[PDB]
RNA sequence: UAUCUGGUUGAUCCUGCCAGUAGUCAUAUGCUUGUCUCAAAGAUUAAGCCAUGCAUGUCUAAGUAUAAGCAAUUUAUACAGUGAAACUGCGAAUGGCUCAUUAAAUCAGUUAUCGUUUAUUUGAUAGUUCCUUUACUACAUGGAUAUCUGUGGUAAUUCUAGAG
RNA sequence: UUCAUAAUAACUUUUCGAAUCGCAUGGCCUUGUGCUGGCGAUGGUUCAUUCAAAUUUCUGCCCUAUCAACUUUCGAUGGUAGGAUAGUGGCCUACCAUGGUUUCAACGGGUAACGGGGAAUAAGGGUUCGAUUCCGGAGAGGGAGCCUGAGAAACGGCUACCA
């Protein structure tokens, strides 16, 4: 009885299971942006839908009066920092049209691929999980990390491990011993 | 059940401790004393969560045993003494005296007060009554009873208290156009002037109180504490000074002020 | 190579506890882990405290080695450090001794076996010796 | 037999369950305020007894081994000053620091003197603590007499101000 | 983040229901199960039953000490260092568990106690006890009871009877 | 306010007004060991305050008319007086009056009902759930009765009867 640490079943399924075009359209997304699950998509869709839900419940009220203006702006501020929303569009009514595809292209997954490094997309997810890639001076092994647009530039290979060039790749310790034997 | 309650469970812990949801099933029950359960502040919260002079309750306990801590002149060794509103807490090692005063948000604040002024405690009324030997006596909402007061120290009117001796330095009357600090929930820790006093028969005396910014607000009398006449409040108040800004106003001041 | 680049954030000086209490941000450039005995050497030379009076805890490195964020105290003296600090921290450093004691349940069994009797145990032992004939 | 103690004032030569509070014997109460029904034997003697206690008040002919030959001295004695004053029979004028059974106990080679913890005296520290309390009693009475006089004066000072304001129209 | 399909027909459009569909800090189970953080967990049926052990006791410069205890040594010719035991004090009415009762009852907010108790809490504080006033306990009144000393019982028990 | 409080009158199986305790050993000589005085502890009186405590105001519950009357001999509703209680009171007692509630569902029954906070669901309106981390309330096998105590109708107290 400290307190129930709250949580959410955050990421929530669609209300049918077999809309053929959705089943493809979700595959397309998991193929383009390399997602192991449908979950990874619904995760974004819900995470996004929560925002949308705010935007609707702000746009119901008059933008000029307080919450509408403040919470809406803070909601926009949040998105532009996370880098989904453009700098062309900061008008709340544009937040309403954000979509899942724009959210995914902001993940650390993709911003590896968009800055080169990996080649062929998935490789990044593998690099990320395999403890390379440091956004700050701090390793990240979540693919779905959401990059901060400000921090985008700081994405490089880790101080530790290969590719940064500290230690080469764990079959060298095999063949450096094997070549020394010959 | 079966008489008074000895524990206080942390979620039930009054919010203006700013006690931590986790890191303990319980909260420190403020012990019995001059200030009401929720309106008090037990020293564990003061010395640990607020000031961080202790890293845990143990160290607070010892800090009170060695004994430089002196809440309102007297020493205290009580981990959960009701150090409520106005209570001058003087730590003689460091010389860091603190008056207990509400931040505009509502939650109490560390005000790193002078030698010096932390020497009187402002205190309200309460009573006016008389006791035995026909002695007229005054009582402070903020704890103490003081004997033989000036006849025209009336009710809901403040009194400066000598604190170390515990007598009467001076008093501020309650009436129209007098700087008034606030101690009631939503308007808690705001400051203002006083315009009206709706008398009201039975159902609580109201007071219409314009701040520096002249945003009017109403409270009840019981939640109002006359800090002086306008311009000169008798206590040194924290940065913010009882204004209470709007939400966007606070967001503006934060993201404007970025000095790395 | 590495140099164990120690730092010392949030120095809250404390006459009530007779210490400077603070966080220890630390680094490992290519080394892995800092270790505590190595830290108190680095806190001794930095604060003029000596290993004895320094008391550090918490840490838990970030991730990718990188960093470690301790919670270093530096007392005013060794005698001061002994009489304030909880015993377990004095055991860690080798200053105080580990308090050799009986198990918890055995202490409670010993409490209740003691609760069961009344007065002095010399009376019940002499009665028990008399019952050997019975 | 069986082993229930013959409580006095009970009557009958029979076994009786009986309610016994603190303030009597026959029950060592393990709560500060508590009654309880322990069993008890009556006061009158019957065949079922193993044991009667018998105070051998006045002596007779045959002294038996060491029941009336040897003498076990008193372990404890007078603690209070008025007790030591009765026991020896000294009165007030004899003064104090001695009449006490110090014991010379040995650990092994070392041999040194024990002593009691005797109470009650007109001690210098006792006297001064009374005089201090007596002073506080007087000084607190003066201070409140002074404070009462000051507000008897202050009320009169206000009373003159009321009379000046009132008389006009 | 307002969503519908299959089914009575020869086929049609309805009434209509059933069936699916999604989710449940909603129970159960069936497979399967590598890691990280977090983490409910004998409520549902029997407020059914309970071996064993434990979960409430507490002493400070500071209520009571000739333990025939420990101390031991450079305050005791009444006492003063530690202190088992015990009485006194206070606590054990807190917490914990549970949901059987219980349907204007409980309970929520709302008042009220000018209708009351309140150890503790921190603030306050009692020349008047005398009883005619020329020789009176007050620089200190009394005897008990416990722990103890033994005398014991019992088939048992955190049973305790007598004397000092 | 018949309040606070103050008076006149007394009582009373005359409450309380320290025959209590640890550290500190100062100040005047009427040169006694005199008279004097510091820092604390507990205790103790009603007034305060706090922790609370009992009541109590208003409004608010799930299903059932295959419950339309119910309460009032055995307190129901009111009154006068007492008794009790810490205290208000049909809380109890005497004497008196005949009230009281009801289709704006009294009363009765049901509840696989502890109440609330909340939970799930999730356009809006809602439905169902809330034993369960907080807040109330109850209970400690049942049902009683009580000791101590500020606070217990305690149950890691006791007395009993049933099981
Ligand atoms: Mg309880
Ligand atoms: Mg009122
Ligand atoms: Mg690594
Ligand atoms: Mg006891
Ligand atoms: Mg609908
Ligand atoms: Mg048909
Ligand atoms: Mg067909
Ligand atoms: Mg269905
Ligand atoms: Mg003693
Ligand atoms: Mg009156
Ligand atoms: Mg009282
Ligand atoms: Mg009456
Ligand atoms: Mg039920
Ligand atoms: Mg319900
Ligand atoms: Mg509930
Ligand atoms: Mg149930
Ligand atoms: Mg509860
Ligand atoms: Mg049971
Ligand atoms: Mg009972
Ligand atoms: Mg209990
Ligand atoms: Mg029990």
């Amino acid at each position: 009885p400290r307190a129930p640490r709250t949580y959410s079943k955050t990421y929530s399924t669609p209300k049918r299971p077999y809309e053929s075009a959705r089943l493809d359209a979700e595959l397309k997304l998991a193929g383009e942006y390399g997602l192991k699950n449908k979950r990874e998509i619904y995760r974004i869709s819900f995470q996004l839908s929560k925002i949308r839900r705010a935007a609707r419940d702000l746009l119901t009220r008059d933008e000029k009066d307080p919450k509408r203006l403040f919470e809406g702006n803070a909601l926009i501020r949040r998105l532009v920092r996370i880098g989904v929303l453009s700098e062309d569009k900061k008008k709340l009514d544009y937040v309403l049209a954000l979509k899942v595809e724009d959210f995914l292209e902001r993940r650390l997954q993709t911003q590896v691929y968009k800055l080169g490094l990996a080649k062929s997309v998935h490789h990044a997810r593998v690099l990320i999980s395999q403890r390379h890639i440091a956004v700050g001076k701090q390793i990240v092994n979540i693919p779905s990390f959401m990059v901060r647009l400000e921090s985008e530039k700081h994405i490089d290979f880790a101080r530790t491990s290969p590719f940064g060039g500290a230690r080469p790749g764990r079959v060298a310790r095999k063949r450096a011993a094997a070549a020394g034997g010959e | 059940a079966r008489g008074p309650k000895k524990h206080l469970k942390r979620l039930a812990a009054p919010h203006h401790w700013m006690l931590d949801k986790l890191s303990g099933c319980y909260a420190p029950r403020p012990s019995a004393g001059p200030h009401k359960l929720r309106e008090s502040l037990p020293l564990i919260v003061f010395l640990r969560n607020r000031l961080k002079y202790a890293l845990n309750g143990r160290e607070v306990k010892a800090i009170l045993m060695q004994r430089h801590v002196k809440v309102d002149g007297k020493v205290r060794t009580d981990t959960t003494f009701p150090a409520g509103f106005m209570d001058v807490i003087t730590l003689e090692a460091t010389n860091e005296n603190f008056r207990l005063v509400y931040d505009v948000k509502g939650r109490f604040a560390v005000h790193r007060i002078t030698d010096e002024e932390a020497s009187y405690k402002l205190a309200k009324v309460k009573k006016v009554q008389l006791g035995k030997k026909g002695i007229p006596y005054v009582v402070t909402h903020d704890g103490r009873t003081i004997r033989y007061p000036d006849p025209n120290i009336k009710v809901n009117d403040t009194v400066k208290v000598d604190l170390a001796t515990g007598t009467i330095t001076d008093f501020i009357k309650f009436d129209t156009g007098k700087l008034v600090y606030v101690t009631g929930g939503r308007n808690l820790g705001r400051v203002g002037t006083i315009v009206h006093r709706e008398r009201h028969e039975g159902g609580f005396d109201l007071v219409h109180i314009k701040d520096s910014l002249e945003n009017t607000f109403v409270t009840r009398l019981n939640n109002v504490f006359v800090i002086g006449e306008p311009g000169r409040p008798w206590i040194s108040l924290p940065k913010g000074k009882g204004i209470k800004l709007t939400i966007s106003e606070e967001r503006d001041r934060r993201r404007a002020q970025h000095g790395l | 190579s590495d140099a164990i680049t120690i730092r010392t954030r949030k120095v809250i000086s404390n006459p009530l506890l007779a210490r400077k209490q603070f966080v220890v941000d630390v680094l490992h450039p290519n080394r892995a882990n800092v270790s505590k005995d190595e830290l108190r050497e680095k806190l001794a030379e930095a604060y003029k405290a000596e290993k004895d009076a320094v008391s550090v805890f918490g840490f838990r490195t970030q991730y990718g080695g990188g960093k470690s964020t301790g919670f270093g105290l530096v007392y005013n003296s060794v005698a001061d450090a002994k009489k304030f600090e909880p015993a377990y921290r004095l055991v860690r450093y080798g200053l105080a001794e580990k308090v050799e004691k009986a198990s918890r349940q055995q202490r409670k069994q010993r409490k209740n076996r003691g609760k069961k009797i009344f007065g002095t145990g010399k009376s019940i032992a002499k009665k028990a010796a008399r019952r050997n004939a019975d | 037999k069986q082993g229930f103690p013959m409580k006095q004032g009970v009557l009958l030569p029979t076994r009786v369950k009986l309610l016994l509070a603190k303030g009597h014997s026959c029950y060592r109460p393990r709560r500060n305020g508590e009654r309880k029904r322990k069993s008890v034997r009556g006061a009158i003697v019957g065949p079922d007894l193993a044991v009667l206690a018998l105070i051998i008040t006045k002596k007779g002919e045959q002294e038996i081994e060491g029941i009336t030959n040897d003498t076990v001295p008193k372990r404890l004695g007078p603690k209070r000053a008025n007790n030591i004053r009765k026991f020896f029979g000294l009165t007030k004028e004899d003064d104090v620091r001695d009449y006490v059974i110090r014991r010379e106990v040995t650990k092994g080679d070392k041999s040194y003197t024990k002593a009691p913890k005797i109470q009650r005296l007109v001690t210098p520290q006792r006297l001064q603590r009374k005089r201090q309390q007596k002073s506080l009693k007087i000084k607190n009475a003066q201070a409140q007499r002074e404070a009462a006089a000051e507000y008897a004066q202050l009320l009169a000072k206000r009373l003159s101000e009321r009379k000046a304001e009132k008389a006009e129209v």
